[PDB]
C-alpha cells in the first residue's frame, strides 16, 4: 500500500522530467527501478522474499534536506556536516542489506553454503570493518559475499580518502585565542592594551608581579589584535596563574565586554617606542582612551604618551579626571628629565 | 538468581536522578514575580577555590578515597558472580564501601545545598556519576544483596587527579599540565568503558538471561586497549546483543571524539 502511491509518485517525476535521458541514472530514481517491480512480485505468485527493499535506506540522504525546511539547522556550517553523516549512515545501512542478502540467500550455483546472519549482526559486521578492527568472530563465507568485501573495501577506501581528507580536515581547525574572560568571586584584574611585545610586557611583569611585593593578587589581562609570537608565548606560560591573553581590539565594544572592563580596577595603555611617527602613535593611543572612557565613565586609565605636546588632547576628554586616578606617563618628558 | 532485581536498583537510581528533575524544576522559578547565601561563599572556596586548607583538605578526601573505592570495587569485580548474596555484617570490604559513601552522599549535599546554578548543576559530569552511584549505596542495606553495580563509574574521578597535582606543585609548568589533562581523560574513559563492557557481558541480556559470557575486568581492559589501537586479535570478543550494540556506538563516538581534539591540539 505504501508503494502503491510511491510507484505512481515516480510517475510525476518521469512524466515531467526536464531531462528524459539523464534522469534514467539519477540516484533516487535508480533505487526505485530495483524496488518497484518487487512490489508486483508479491501479487502474482503469493511468495515474498527479502527483496532489494533495503535500498530504501538511501532515502536517508534526503533527511537533512527536510531539516532545512523545518529550520532545525539554520546555519550552513551545520548543514554541511549534517550532509556527510547522512551518506555515512545511508551507505553503512545499505551495504549491510547487501551483506544480509549475499549471505543468507547463498551462491546461485550450489545454494548450500549459506550462513544464517542477522541484520543486527550485519551492521555490527561493517562498523568494525570500516574502523579496520576486524574481530573475526563474524565473517562472510559465501563466495559472492567475499567478492563484495574485496570490492567495497577498495571503493570504500578510495571514497573515504577522496572527500574526507580535504573537507573534514578544514572543519577541525579552529582558533585557540578568544572567548569571554573567566569570572571569579572577588576577582581583581587590570586590562593592558596597546603595544604588546616581548621586551615591553616582560619589563612591566617584572615589577607588577615582583618576588618581594607584599601579597596582593591582581590578574593581568592582555588584549592585543595580533596573536602572540613564540618569544612572547613562553612568557605567558611562565605566568599562567596570573596572566591571560585575549585576541581582540580595545576599540571594539564587543571585545571590551569580553575582557570585563567594568570589573577591571584600571586600564593600562602601552606605547610603541619604536615608531616612525610619534604623533600618529600618540593619536591612536589617545583614541583608545576615548573608547574605554565611552564604555565606562568611572574607569581608571594610565597611558604611555610619546610626546609632551600631546598631553593637551587628553584634557579634552570630559571623562578624564586627574583626581579620580587617571594619569599620563610621558616617555619623552620622564626620560630626558 | 530467582527474579531480576537490578531493574529496581536502577529504578532507585532513576528515582533519585529524576528526583532533582522534579524537586528543583518545580520550586525555583516561582519566586521571581514577588544559610544558603553565607555558606555558598565558603563552599566555593571549601570545594573549588581553596588555596591552603579550605579546599585542598576537602578535595584530598574525595578523590583518594574514590580511588580506594575503586580498589575495593576491583575485589568484587574479579568475583565470578554478578549479583551475589552475603551477610553484610562483618565482611572484609562490604562495610568500607558503604562507610566511604556515607560521607560522600552527604558530601554531595554541600554541593547541592549551595549550588550557584540550581538547574544547570543537574547534568554536571561529576554530579551525574553520583546520581547513578548514590542509590546503589541504599540498595545493599534493605535486601542484603549486592551486585556489580554502577560503581565502576567512580573511575571518572581520575579526571580530577591532575588538578591535585597542581595543588601539590608536582607539575608547575602549564605545558605539562595540559598534556597531563589529556592522559587523565584517556585513562578514565578507558577504565569506565571496560566497566560497562564487564557489566553488559556478565549480566547478560535482560530478555533471555542465558547468553552471558564470563569475562574478567583484567580481560575487559585488554579488550579495549587493542580495540582503540585497531588491532583486533579476536581471541576475546563480545557475545551479548546489548554488548555488541555498545561496540557499534562507542567506536563511532570514540573515533569522532578522537578525531575532534587530538588532531588539533596533540599535533
Ligand atoms: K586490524
Ligand atoms: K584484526
Amino acid at each position: 500500500a505504501f508503494n502503491i502511491f510511491f510507484m505512481v509518485y515516480f510517475f510525476i517525476r518521469f512524466i515531467a522530467a526536464s531531462d528524459k535521458l539523464w534522469f534514467m541514472l539519477e540516484m533516487y530514481s535508480f533505487v526505485d527501478y530495483f524496488t518497484i517491480p518487487p512490489s508486483f512480485v508479491s501479487i502474482y505468485l503469493d511468495r515474498t522474499w527479502i527483496g532489494l527493499r533495503f535500498l530504501r535506506a538511501l532515502r536517508l540522504m534526503t533527511v537533512p534536506d527536510i531539516l532545512q525546511y523545518l529550520n532545525v539547522l539554520k546555519t550552513s556550517s551545520s548543514i554541511r556536516l549534517a550532509q556527510l553523516v547522512s551518506i555515512f549512515i545511508s551507505v553503512w545501512l545499505t551495504a549491510a542489506g547487501i551483506i544480509h542478502l549475499l549471505e543468507n540467500s547463498g551462491d546461485p550455483l550450489d545454494f548450500d553454503n549459506a550462513h544464517r546472519l542477522s541484520y543486527w549482526t550485519c551492521v555490527y559486521f561493517l562498523i568494525v570493518t570500516m574502523s579496520t578492527v576486524g574481530y573475526g568472530d563474524v565473517y562472510c563465507e559465501t563466495v559472492l559475499g567475499r567478492t563484495f568485501l574485496v570490492f567495497f573495501l577498495l571503493v570504500g577506501l578510495a571514497i573515504f580518502a577522496s572527500c574526507i581528507p580535504e573537507i573534514i580536515d578544514l572543519i577541525g581547525t579552529r582558533a585557540k585565542y578568544g572567548g569571554t574572560l573567566k569570572n571569579e568571586k572577588g576577582r581583581r584584574h587590570i586590562v593592558v592594551c596597546g603595544h604588546i611585545t616581548y621586551e615591553s610586557v616582560s619589563h612591566f611583569l617584572k615589577d607588577f608581579l615582583h618576588e618581594d611585593r607584599e601579597d596582593v593578587d591582581v590578574e593581568v589581562v592582555f588584549l592585543h589584535r595580533k596573536p602572540p609570537d613564540l618569544e612572547l608565548e613562553g612568557l605567558f606560560k611562565r605566568h599562567f596563574t596570573t596572566v591571560e591573553f585575549f585576541q581582540g581590539t580595545i576599540m571594539n565594544p564587543i571585545d571590551l565586554q569580553r575582557v570585563k572592563v567594568h570589573e577591571a580596577d584600571a586600564c593600562l595603555v602601552l606605547a610603541n617606542k619604536y615608531c616612525q611617527d610619534p604623533d600618529a602613535e600618540d593619536a591612536a593611543n589617545i583614541m583608545r582612551v576615548i573608547s574605554i572612557k565611552n564604555y565606562s565613565d568611572d574607569i581608571r586609565v594610565i597611558i604611555q604618551l610619546m610626546q609632551y605636546h600631546n598631553k593637551a588632547y587628553l584634557l579634552n576628554i570630559p571623562s578624564w579626571d586627574w583626581k579620580q586616578g587617571d594619569d599620563v606617563i610621558c616617555l619623552a618628558e620622564l626620560k630626558l628629565g | 538468581l530467582k527474579v531480576r532485581k537490578y531493574w529496581c536498583f536502577l529504578l532507585s537510581s532513576i528515582f533519585t536522578f529524576l528526583a532533582g528533575l522534579l524537586v528543583v524544576l518545580l520550586w525555583r522559578a516561582f519566586a521571581f514575580v514577588c544559610t544558603f547565601m553565607t555558606e555558598a561563599k565558603d563552599w566555593a572556596g571549601e570545594l573549588i577555590s581553596g588555596q591552603t586548607t579550605t579546599g585542598r583538605i576537602l578535595v584530598v578526601l574525595v578523590f583518594i578515597l574514590s580511588i580506594a573505592s575503586l580498589i575495593i570495587y576491583f575485589v568484587d569485580a574479579s568475583s565470578e558472580e554478578v549479583e551475589r548474596c552475603q551477610k553484610w555484617s562483618n565482611n572484609i570490604t562490604q562495610q568500607i564501601d558503604l562507610a566511604f559513601n556515607i560521607f560522600f552522599m552527604v558530601y554531595f549535599f554541600i554541593r547541592f545545598i549551595a549550588a550557584s546554578d540550581k538547574l544547570w548543576f543537574m547534568l554536571e559530569m561529576y554530579s551525574f556519576v553520583d546520581y547513578f552511584t548514590i542509590p546503589p549505596s541504599f540498595v545493599s542495606i534493605y535486601l542484603d544483596r549486592t551486585w556489580i553495580g554502577l560503581r565502576f563509574l567512580r573511575a571518572l574521578r581520575l579526571m580530577t587527579v591532575p588538578d591535585i597535582l597542581q595543588y601539590l606543585n608536582v607539575l608547575k609548568t602549564s605545558s605539562s599540565i595540559r598534556l597531563a589533562q589529556l592522559v587523565s581523560i584517556f585513562i578514565s574513559v578507558w577504565l569506565t568503558a571496560a566497566g560497562i563492557i564487564h557489566l553488559l557481558e556478565n549480566s547478560g541480556d535482560p530478555l533471555d538471561f542465558d547468553n552471558a559470557h564470563r569475562l574478567s575486568y583484567w580481560t575487559c581492559v585488554y579488550f579495549l586497549i587493542v580495540t582503540m589501537s585497531t588491532v583486533g586479535y579476536g581471541d576475546v570478543y563480545c557475545e551479548t546483543v546489548l554488548g555488541r550494540t555498545f561496540l557499534v556506538f562507542f567506536l563511532l563516538v570514540g573515533l569522532a571524539i578522537f578525531a575532534s581534539c587530538i588532531p588539533e591540539i596533540i599535533d
